[PDB]
RNA sequence: CGAUGUCGGCUCGUCGCAUCCUGGGGCUGAAGAAGGUCCCAAGGGUUGGGCUGUUCGCCCAUUAAAGCGGCACGCGAGCUGGGUUCAGAACGUCGUGAGACAGUUCGGUCUCUAUCCGCCACGGGCGCAGGAGGCUUGAGGGGGGCUCUUCCUAGUACGAGAGGACCGGAAGGGACGCACCUCUGGUUUCCCAGCUGUCCCUCCAGGGGCAUAAGCUGGGUAGCCAUGUGCGGAAGGGAUAACCGCUGAAAGCAUCUAAGCGGGAAGCCCGCCCCAAGAUGAGGCCUCCCACGGCAGCCGGUAAGGACCCGGGAAGACCACCCGGUGGAUGGGCCGGGGGUGUAAGCGCCGCGAGGCGUUGAGCCGACCGGUCCCAAUCGUCCGAGGUCU
């Protein structure tokens, strides 16, 4: 899980979701998982 | 949850499977059920035990009436065992079998006014190298202007011991029922002749 | 009760005569070693042309203590010296002979070759 | 400067209340080689940091200029 | 030490509140059965010399 | 109650009376049941009784012997079940209840200070003449 | 008594 | 702590307290009754009773034992010939402490008499 | 600036979390093992040494780890005083000089008494609408909270091999904490013995004083103790963090989420141990006494009870607490046992003698376990309800 202030899509299969008040990027590539923080 | 009142007899050690077993001997039996606390009447469950018969010439009228409602001879000590409802009207050492684990509560030995070293295992001060009249002193007790005070609960000199202490999970080495003797492995709070309480362990 | 600074005689033929304990190899911060414990030690006195020499930092197991060891049977045993046998990192002795009696506690603690070589186990 | 560690601390010797409470002394450590240079030549940490880094560089230079010579 | 010292004069109210414990208690006295004189219990009567029903000392 | 009697009553099941009387200064052989890995064997520990501290059933005694060039002191409970038997090997005559001072004595020095206790040696020889 | 020098 | 310690100190070192009990013993065996402070009187009972009981035994050994404290052969002679016979059938309790009513003026000390029992 | 004592150490902590370790995770260029990196997590833990006044740093040997910071760079009415920071002296250096120096060197007075707050202990008072003796609930506090190694699973899964698991299960430690004194080991101010010099008793013998506030020496009960012994950290229930899901739209797909549901930390709540109804919100139960006499008040005499006084106590500074007070085993004595010391004196025998042998495990003998009214806790005195209103 990448934890950073700038979360973006990294590849075309990335998905930006907002769950539980936080921005996440989820993806079939597990490297691309991001949490904003 | 079973329990009984008793007196610390003294220590010795026995041999069992070619091992010295330090034991404390307790005289626990017998304890007559004097009152049972019930949820209906008292809001909780407990058995008020008696222990040691007392010279009825020394038992005032409020207490005599209390024993009378139980049909029980006057007794020196009344203690409740909490959450215990024995079947009979008497509790004896038989409630314990060798191999069980018990909790023992007693009144520790009283150190009186105790120094910071005896009471709290403080290091004290040096004994040479110029140490000036502080060899057993506690050192600093605070900071400076912030917070400008001393915490509650600060470890200081004061009275030590003669307080309720419970030592836990002691092995019942033997039960000699004809003498109302319980043998427990290890050490038990307080002096010989002290009152103790023997409950089933809460350790699992 | 062996601790840093403590001197021990050497009950083997490695050539070391006196080692000085510098560590009790027993967890984070053991205060003392007794029989069967291992120490790290400096070699303070040795006979010429031995296995180990003065100044070496070595490992050894304690085999005798002047502080009496107590036993589950209720007995105890006490020696006139503090003595140790120099070992390697596999716990085996580095000399071929063990001088003097050793505590039977060593058997219980896997120092069998030492127990083997000692002329008396007590 | 990423392979360099700079320690600051109180200096030794005279100064009164100043030298007691001031982090004027500096050590610079070349982390790969381990060689250090210290400086409390002045009263100022910044001047001692500057002078210490100079001497450290000059010394690592002579070390580099000397292995080059031995080759 | 550094010679601690009262920071303020103690008020008349405070010093007298300190002394709220200083009143003497009167001495415990029982009548001597022999001569009826008041004297401390468990002491030989200093008036008639009696204790425990008999004479113990001259007076 | 009588707390002393209760403790003596607890202890009485573990008390022995088969062992011979001895005194500090006597040479004694304790045959001691010792477990070794798996089995148990009897190991003889023979030496001078340098101390008997008494406390009823809790009496213990200390025996000293020079073993392969090293002094060894073993401390024995007098009522331990691990003791097979104690044989009196010799009666020595001492002047004090505790013989700590023999740790710093030479061989002849102990020989001189703890001499054969003829009286109790004759008492031992007169007994065993009860056939 | 030491000094604030 | 002083737990289960027997024996009063009376703010005297070991030899002063020993000499104190000896001298109070001499005065008591001499006059039969002496006044002293309450704590001293209580401690004196056992010191003197022991010397009287040994006198009741009467052997030479006891006499020399009593002599170590009393030092006075006349007083010991009075102890064995006059004092001790009075107590042949008495099993201890040879001394009596009763407390006085009025304190010492100059220091407030509570006083008591110590006497040999009849 | 009519003074806010300045470094380091010591002592005692306490807090933060940007986490050194231990617990939980995601990613990995994660095969396993071991690491990297980031996230959650402050409950606990965070060693001993060499050098230097050192802080700092380096080094040695270990460790799960050897965290970083705040608290007047925490803490000198708590200690230290090596450094700094006066007066002496000296070196280098500067100055004609007197002298001078974040240059060096050796030396150099750190103040018995705590009033108020605060803190640790402990009482006194009143209150808790009758007066009392017990026994209690637990609001609310506090304590505690660490971790390692080996073994089995299994030399298995994984790996070419070297190496080597998860999960689960046993065993053994280190440090710390509480209590304890059976054992081990201390102390043991007079419990025993031995020894010198001197003076004395009483000449011998036997003893006493003094040589320390034990003359010295060898021992040493109880107690108080650690180095010794027992036991503790949990288990378990609940709710969570990061993180992982189930079902699922908005948004035909997808989505841990917007409705709802799971799983999930040494942390959080409970659980454990201790305090605790001044919890003035002053609680509950069992028992006892009871409508007394005189103009929600007063005045006495009483009740059940209590206090005073006394004998004491592994309780204790005083106070308090606890037991006992002649219907008594509470202290003291006496007796028996334990325990210590280690064979008393006197006598007889052997020796020229110093001595030795026997009587003899004798004599002495604190406190420990008991017995016994021999001595003392005599005799008493004073308090102390009559119960507001709806
Ligand atoms: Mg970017
Ligand atoms: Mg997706
Ligand atoms: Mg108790
Ligand atoms: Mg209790
Ligand atoms: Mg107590
Ligand atoms: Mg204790
Ligand atoms: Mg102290
Ligand atoms: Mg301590
Ligand atoms: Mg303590
Ligand atoms: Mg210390
Ligand atoms: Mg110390
Ligand atoms: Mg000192
Ligand atoms: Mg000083
Ligand atoms: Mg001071
Ligand atoms: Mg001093
Ligand atoms: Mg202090
Ligand atoms: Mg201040
Ligand atoms: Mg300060
Ligand atoms: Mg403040
Ligand atoms: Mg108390
Ligand atoms: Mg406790
Ligand atoms: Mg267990
Ligand atoms: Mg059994
Ligand atoms: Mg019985
Ligand atoms: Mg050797
Ligand atoms: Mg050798
Ligand atoms: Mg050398
Ligand atoms: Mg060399
Ligand atoms: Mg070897
Ligand atoms: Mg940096
Ligand atoms: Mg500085
Ligand atoms: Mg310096
Ligand atoms: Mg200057
Ligand atoms: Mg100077
Ligand atoms: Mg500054
Ligand atoms: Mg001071
Ligand atoms: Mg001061
Ligand atoms: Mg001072
Ligand atoms: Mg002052
Ligand atoms: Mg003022
Ligand atoms: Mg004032
Ligand atoms: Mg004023
Ligand atoms: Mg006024
Ligand atoms: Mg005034
Ligand atoms: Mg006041
Ligand atoms: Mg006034
Ligand atoms: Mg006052
Ligand atoms: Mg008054
Ligand atoms: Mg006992
Ligand atoms: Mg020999
Ligand atoms: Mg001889
Ligand atoms: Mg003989
Ligand atoms: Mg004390
Ligand atoms: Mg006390
Ligand atoms: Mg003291
Ligand atoms: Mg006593
Ligand atoms: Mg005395
Ligand atoms: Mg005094
Ligand atoms: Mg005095
Ligand atoms: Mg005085
Ligand atoms: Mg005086
Ligand atoms: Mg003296
Ligand atoms: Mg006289
Ligand atoms: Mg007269
Ligand atoms: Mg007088
Ligand atoms: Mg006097
Ligand atoms: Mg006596
Ligand atoms: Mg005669
Ligand atoms: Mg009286
Ligand atoms: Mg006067
Ligand atoms: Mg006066
Ligand atoms: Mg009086
Ligand atoms: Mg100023
Ligand atoms: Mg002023
Ligand atoms: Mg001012
Ligand atoms: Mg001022
Ligand atoms: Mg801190
Ligand atoms: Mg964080
Ligand atoms: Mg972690
Ligand atoms: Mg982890
Ligand atoms: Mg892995
Ligand atoms: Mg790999
Ligand atoms: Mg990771
Ligand atoms: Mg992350
Ligand atoms: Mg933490
Ligand atoms: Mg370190
Ligand atoms: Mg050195
Ligand atoms: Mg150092
Ligand atoms: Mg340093
Ligand atoms: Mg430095
Ligand atoms: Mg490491
Ligand atoms: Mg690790
Ligand atoms: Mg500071
Ligand atoms: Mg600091
Ligand atoms: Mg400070
Ligand atoms: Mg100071
Ligand atoms: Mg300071
Ligand atoms: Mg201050
Ligand atoms: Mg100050
Ligand atoms: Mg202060
Ligand atoms: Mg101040
Ligand atoms: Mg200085
Ligand atoms: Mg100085
Ligand atoms: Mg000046
Ligand atoms: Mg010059
Ligand atoms: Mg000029
Ligand atoms: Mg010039
Ligand atoms: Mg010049
Ligand atoms: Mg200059
Ligand atoms: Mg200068
Ligand atoms: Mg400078
Ligand atoms: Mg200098
Ligand atoms: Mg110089
Ligand atoms: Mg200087
Ligand atoms: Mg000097
Ligand atoms: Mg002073
Ligand atoms: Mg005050
Ligand atoms: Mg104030
Ligand atoms: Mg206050
Ligand atoms: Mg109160
Ligand atoms: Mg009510
Ligand atoms: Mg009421
Ligand atoms: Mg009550
Ligand atoms: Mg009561
Ligand atoms: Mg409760
Ligand atoms: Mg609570
Ligand atoms: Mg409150
Ligand atoms: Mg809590
Ligand atoms: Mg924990
Ligand atoms: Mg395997
Ligand atoms: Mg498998
Ligand atoms: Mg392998
Ligand atoms: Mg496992
Ligand atoms: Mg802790
Ligand atoms: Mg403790
Ligand atoms: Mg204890
Ligand atoms: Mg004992
Ligand atoms: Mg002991
Ligand atoms: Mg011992
Ligand atoms: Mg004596
Ligand atoms: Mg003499
Ligand atoms: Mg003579
Ligand atoms: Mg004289
Ligand atoms: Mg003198
Ligand atoms: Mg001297
Ligand atoms: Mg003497
Ligand atoms: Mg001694
Ligand atoms: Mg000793
Ligand atoms: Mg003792
Ligand atoms: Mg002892
Ligand atoms: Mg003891
Ligand atoms: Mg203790
Ligand atoms: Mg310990
Ligand atoms: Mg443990
Ligand atoms: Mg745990
Ligand atoms: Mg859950
Ligand atoms: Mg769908
Ligand atoms: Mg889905
Ligand atoms: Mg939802
Ligand atoms: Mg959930
Ligand atoms: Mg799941
Ligand atoms: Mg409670
Ligand atoms: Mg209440
Ligand atoms: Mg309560
Ligand atoms: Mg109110
Ligand atoms: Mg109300
Ligand atoms: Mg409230
Ligand atoms: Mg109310
Ligand atoms: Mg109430
Ligand atoms: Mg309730
Ligand atoms: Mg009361
Ligand atoms: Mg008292
Ligand atoms: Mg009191
Ligand atoms: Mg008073
Ligand atoms: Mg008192
Ligand atoms: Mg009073
Ligand atoms: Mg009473
Ligand atoms: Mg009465
Ligand atoms: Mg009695
Ligand atoms: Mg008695
Ligand atoms: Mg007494
Ligand atoms: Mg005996
Ligand atoms: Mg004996
Ligand atoms: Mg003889
Ligand atoms: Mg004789
Ligand atoms: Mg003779
Ligand atoms: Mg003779
Ligand atoms: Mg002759
Ligand atoms: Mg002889
Ligand atoms: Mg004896
Ligand atoms: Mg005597
Ligand atoms: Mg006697
Ligand atoms: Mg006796
Ligand atoms: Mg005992
Ligand atoms: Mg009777
Ligand atoms: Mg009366
Ligand atoms: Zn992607
Ligand atoms: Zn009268």
């Amino acid at each position: 899980m990448k934890v950073r202030a700038s979360v973006k899509r990294i590849c075309d299969k990335c998905k930006v979701i907002r769950r539980h008040g936080r921005v996440y990027v989820i993806c079939e590539n597990p490297k691309h998982k991001q949490r904003q923080g | 949850m079973k329990g009984i009142l008793g007196v610390k007899v003294g220590m010795t050690r026995i041999f069992r499977d070619d091992r010295a077993v330090p034991v404390t001997v307790i005289l626990a039996g017998p304890c007559p059920v004097v009152q049972r606390r019930t949820p209906e009447k008292d809001g909780y469950t407990a058995v008020q035990l008696g222990f040691l018969p007392q010279n009825p010439k020394r038992v005032n009228r409020p207490l005599k009436g209390h024993f009378a409602k139980a049909g029980v001879e006057p007794v020196r000590i009344l203690r409740e065992i909490r959450d215990f409802n024995p079947e009979g009207d008497t509790v004896t050492v038989e409630i314990f079998k060798p191999g069980e684990r018990v909790d023992v509560t007693g009144t520790s030995k009283g150190r009186g006014f105790a120094g910071v070293m005896k009471r709290w295992n403080f290091a004290g001060g040096p004994d040479s190298h110029g140490a000036h009249k502080i060899h057993r002193h506690p050192g600093s007790i605070g900071n400076r202007k912030t917070p400008g005070r001393v915490y509650k609960g600060k470890k200081m000199a004061g009275h030590y011991g003669a307080e309720r202490v419970t030592v836990m999970n002691l092995e019942v080495v033997d039960v000699i029922p004809e003498e109302n003797l319980l043998l427990v492995k290890g050490a038990v709070p307080g002096p010989n002749g002290g009152l103790v309480i023997v409950r089933e362990t809460k350790k699992a | 009760m062996i601790q840093p600074q403590t001197y021990l005689e050497v009950a083997d033929n490695t050539g070391a005569r006196k080692i000085m304990c510098i560590r009790v190899l027993k967890g984070s911060n053991a205060k003392y070693a007794t029989v069967g414990d291992v120490i790290v030690a400096s070699v303070k006195e040795a006979i010429p042309r031995g296995a180990v020499k003065e100044g070496d930092v070595v490992k050894a197991v304690v085999v005798r203590t002047k502080k009496e060891i107590k036993r589950p049977d209720g007995s105890a045993i006490r020696f006139d010296d503090n003595a140790a046998v120099i070992i390697n990192n596999q716990l085996e002795p580095r000399g071929t002979r063990v001088f003097g009696p050793v505590a039977r506690e060593l058997r219980e603690k896997g120092f069998m070759k030492i127990v083997s070589l000692a002329p008396e186990v007590l | 400067m990423d392979e360099i560690r700079i320690d600051v601390m109180r200096a030794s010797g005279p100064g009164g209340q100043g030298v007691n409470t001031t982090d004027s002394a500096v050590r610079v450590v070349h982390l790969p080689t381990g060689i250090m240079v210290t400086c409390q030549d002045s009263r100022s940490q910044i001047k001692n940091r500057e002078k210490a880094l100079m001497i450290l560089r000059s010394r690592l230079l002579e070390m580099k200029r000397a292995e080059e010579a031995e080759r | 030490a550094k010679h601690p010292v009262p920071k303020k004069k103690t008020s008349k109210a405070r010093r007298d509140a300190r002394r709220s414990h200083h009143a003497l208690t009167p001495p415990t006295l029982v009548p001597c059965p022999e001569c009826k004189a008041m004297k401390p219990p468990h002491t030989v009567c200093p008036e008639c010399g009696y204790y425990a029903g008999r004479k113990v000392l001259e007076v | 109650m009588n707390r002393g009697a209760l403790i003596k009553l607890v202890e009485s099941r573990y008390v022995r009376t088969d062992l011979p009387e001895f005194r500090p200064g006597d040479t004694v052989r304790v045959s001691y049941k010792v477990k070794e890995g798996n089995r148990t064997r009897i190991q003889d520990f023979e030496g001078i009784v340098i101390r008997i501290r008494r406390n009823g059933f809790n009496t213990t005694f200390t025996v000293r012997k020079v073993s392969y060039g090293v002094g060894v002191e073993r401390i024995f409970p007098l009522h331990s079940p691990l003791i097979q038997k104690i044989d009196i090997v010799q009666r020595g005559r001492a002047r004090r209840a505790k013989l700590y001072f023999i740790r710093n004595l030479s061989d002849r020095e102990i020989r001189r200070k703890l001499r054969a206790d003829r009286k109790r040696i004759d008492q031992d020889r007169a007994a065993e003449r009860a056939a | 008594a030491a000094a604030k020098c | 702590m002083r737990h289960l310690k027997s024996g009063r100190k009376l703010n005297r070192h070991s030899s002063h307290r020993l000499a104190l009990y000896r001298n109070q013993a001499k005065s008591l065996l001499t006059h039969g009754r002496i006044t002293t402070t309450v704590p001293k009187a209580k401690e004196l009972r056992g010191f003197v009773d022991h010397l009287i009981h040994l006198a009741k035994r009467g052997d030479l050994h006891a006499r020399r034992l009593v002599l170590r404290d009393l030092q006075d052969v006349k007083l010991v002679r009075k102890l064995f010939d006059e004092i001790a016979p009075r107590y042949r059938d008495r099993q201890g309790g040879y001394t009596r402490v009763l407390k006085l009513a009025e304190r010492r003026r100059g220091d407030g000390a509570p006083l008591a008499l110590v006497e040999l029992v009849e």
